[PDB]
DNA sequence: ATCAATATCCACCTGCAGATTCTACCAAAAGTGTATTTGGAAACTGCTCCATCAAAAGGCATGTTCAGCGGAATTCCGCTGAACATGCCTTTTGATGGAGCAGTTTCCAAATACACTTTTGGTAGAATCTGCAGGTGGATATTGAT
DNA sequence: ATCAATATCCACCTGCAGATTCTACCAAAAGTGTATTTGGAAACTGCTCCATCAAAAGGCATGTTCAGCGGAATTCCGCTGAACATGCCTTTTGATGGAGCAGTTTCCAAATACACTTTTGGTAGAATCTGCAGGTGGATATTGAT
């Protein structure tokens, strides 16, 4: 039997997602495409960030992603920074940044 | 004896702190403060170690994020020393009052 | 027990400096530290009020990290990392 | 139980960066992320459906949803990936 | 077709407070928007509350706690009053 | 009706109908529509009172948006409950920074 | 068009805002913002429009927009 | 010939406008600006006049409230004349930007 | 202190846009009465993790001295915005075809609902494994005195 | 511009905790397959209400003048940062008793599902109506030149 996920060509569980859509009433009914498309976006978004993070780690000669990395990947990316502009990543610190005038001469 | 000019260490300290992620507030003390404040509301309460932690990550995260806006205000006033009125303009604008 | 008192002074001047640094702040007034503690107290007050409410609606006596999380999300300070 | 998206993340993790690992915390944070994003699109969807006296949420709402929530390139790509996945699924049985 | 609205109930509540006061049209609209807003807001948090607790029913319980979470101090106070009060009157 | 039983001017029946039809939860207690009815009406009078005043203290007997704005932005609590809301045709409270006043 | 949003106009606004003195540069700044505002809002309303398979944007479409922009507005729909 | 000193009329304009509610921008010019910004997301559209009013009521409001946090920023800098830098400063803190 | 050019009020007036009162209208609520169903409170308790106590230890808070340089205050100029009278370009006000917003009937593709079958992924947890924290010496800066 | 006092940068080395690798078990899941229901797209049809033409209204662009605000420069008092000494208390490793969270079987008070039936709130076409905004006056206060 072909899990809808494979039928859809995804790694994220389409079954889980359609399921959650239900036990969390967002609407009366839920079309079979709905979860497919959603798990799709979810998978895309997470890949996008893991990419950026993976690299973060690489730059810090680290081979395991930690929070900071996730923080870096997010704040350095104009578009993911606005998507999480109100989200706070525990243990992520802040981007090194010192205002001009403060520097010595 | 040798000594650094005023401003030199502070900077070393920003480069440092902006580079790490460990919490900055003593742990045990904070916990207490949370337990006090909670008690004003309820009593005979308990706390998941992690709940206290979640609260710390948030508080520092908020205070840190705040000082930046503050530090901007000061600068906007041709200053480099954050004063209460900077912390206040920030919140007045931020919309926290 | 121990009449928990004045713990808002547990937030040392040092600590409030360390935070200002990560905040990218070079020089600090003498009045900041207290003003700061003032700001901190309110922050917790609002977050704990809400948090404890959820804890009470659940008929529990132990404040779960989840409580703090919903409490946080409610005020638009969403936190990732603690079972959110 | 108390499910998570951990394995699914890990797979994708292994897809993009083959020799890189993730710390239990970082995963905590990715899980939060996922759930969070899930909850919003669904939300936006839910309302969008109501506003239009529609009782069903179809891939159609989930789409507009994504266009309303995500910015610039992220949405443009998201939409793609989403439409893609659907049709591929739609054309099989 | 038809378009419901709280307007009618608003007017009622008006004269029980200012027997001799009229209300602008644009004004009545704003009063409506107001109502719907608040409605959606309480209804909303209440929804969440239930879900959090793996419950499947929104009850006065939720509406209340909800109201505590949504409304400002004193305001929240009376709000709960009128609240429990209407439910007492209704049951008995 | 349930509204008269609850001694409320607000439509308990309708509030009930909107709750279920608002996909908020699977089921819905019978006291919830009542309670919420109760609190909707309550806040409703609270504004009307102040705004009614506003009309009076303006020498007018007809409430317009201005009055509603003047009633919310002048009350500490209501203003906080609507800090993110905009009332069409309401203007602002008369306010001018001290320093901007003509030095005497 | 944008220039259609005149100085006297922007003048008045700042007045209601309580402003006494106004730098000449303030105008080209104001407009740029006024534009950024409308773009973000109009964008979301039109999206709500397309979705309803409609060729005219309805006040509700706007209100809904404003709503998710965190700029709720009363007077044009519940 | 009698003149009014710098700031006196302005000051009474502050008074005038905080009393009224009237929209301060000319309808048409505005409407025109709306459609145009809009015509970049879809085309051959139409607008309920009622939707243009919302949009205008809304923007004016925002701007006004913005000129408030800005005028505060100017004063914070011990001035009385609002400048871009002040608008920028507010918007930056408002998180509306960075 | 003295006018005098003007802006701001107050009291009264009247037309008219727009709130209000009249009544038939009736679909769609809202309420009632019956029958069935199920969410979750109660009672028993298995067991996780919270409050707590002991205790050794050094990271880090506290408190002082000493002076570098930042904030505040004062002065002063030129340069930019405010006030204003002037000429008219255009936004605002009102009349009339027509394009989409909707009200309504239609019917089928699709989403329940439900009895079964089976592949999955939390996980209790014994064994195995491995990136990196934290100690350490040493070569390359970065500062601040002269 | 030489320089010694220090913090920084770094590639090594490696013990320990936290990440990885599983045999072992499965209750909750996700899939399969008719059976049964219907949400809403699709097409035809007004009837609003919106884009557009056009005329008499009334706010903006423009320039000359100078009042007064912002920015530069100069000055100095003492606030606030760096370095140092003393020692308190937070952190770190264990461990114990028992609060209270969470899991399970149980069964009834309240919620759901029609079916029926009386009722009320939303047009709407028609009429009637009135709070108040414009609009004249002339009384008086504010502002500004002297």
């Amino acid at each position: 039997a072909k899990t809808r996920s494979s039928r859809a060509g995804l790694q994220f569980p389409v079954g889980r997602v359609h399921r959650l859509l239900r036990k969390g009433n967002y609407a009366e009914r839920v079309g079979a495409g709905a979860p497919v498309y959603l798990a799709a976006v979810l998978e895309y978004l997470t890949a996008e960030i893991l990419e950026l993070a993976g690299n973060a780690a690489r730059d810090n000669k680290k081979t395991r992603i930690i929070p900071r990395h996730l923080q870096l990947a997010v704040r350095n990316d104009e578009e993911l920074n606005k998507l999480l502009g109100r989200v706070t990543i525990a243990q992520g610190g802040v981007l090194p940044n010192i205002q001009s005038v403060l520097l010595p001469k | 004896p040798h000594r650094y000019r005023p401003g030199t260490v502070a900077l070393r300290e920003i480069r440092r702190y902006q580079k790490s992620t460990e919490l900055l507030i003593r742990k045990l003390p904070f916990q207490r403060l949370v337990r006090e404040i909670a008690q004003d509301f309820k009593t005979d309460l308990r706390f998941q170690s992690s709940a206290v932690m979640a609260l710390q990550e948030a508080s520092e995260a908020y205070l840190v994020a705040l000082f930046e806006d503050t530090n901007l205000a000061a600068i906007h006033a041709k200053r480099v020393t954050i004063m209460p009125k900077d912390i206040q303009l920030a919140r007045r604008i931020r919309g926290e009052r | 027990r121990k009449v928990l008192r004045d713990n808002i002074q547990g937030i040392t001047k040092p600590a409030i400096r360390r935070l200002a640094r990560r905040g990218g702040v070079k020089r600090i007034s003498g009045l900041i530290y207290e003003e700061t503690r003032g700001v901190l107290k309110v922050f917790l007050e609002n977050v704990i009020r809400d948090a404890v409410t959820y804890t009470e609606h659940a008929k529990r006596k132990t404040v779960t990290a989840m409580d703090v999380v919903y409490a946080l999300k409610r005020q638009g300070r969403t936190l990732y990392g603690f079972g959110g | 139980r108390k499910e998570s998206y951990a394995i699914y993340v890990y797979k994708v993790l292994k897809q993009v960066h083959p020799d890189t690992g993730i710390s239990s915390k970082a995963m905590s944070i990715m899980n939060s992320f996922v759930n969070d994003v899930f909850e919003r699109i669904a939300g936006e969807a839910s309302r969008l459906a109501h506003y239009n006296k529609r009782s069903t949420i179809t891939s159609r709402e989930i789409q507009t949803a994504v266009r309303l929530l995500l910015p610039g390139e992220l949405a443009k790509h998201a939409v793609s990936e989403g439409t893609k996945a659907v049709t591929k699924y739609t054309s099989a049985k």
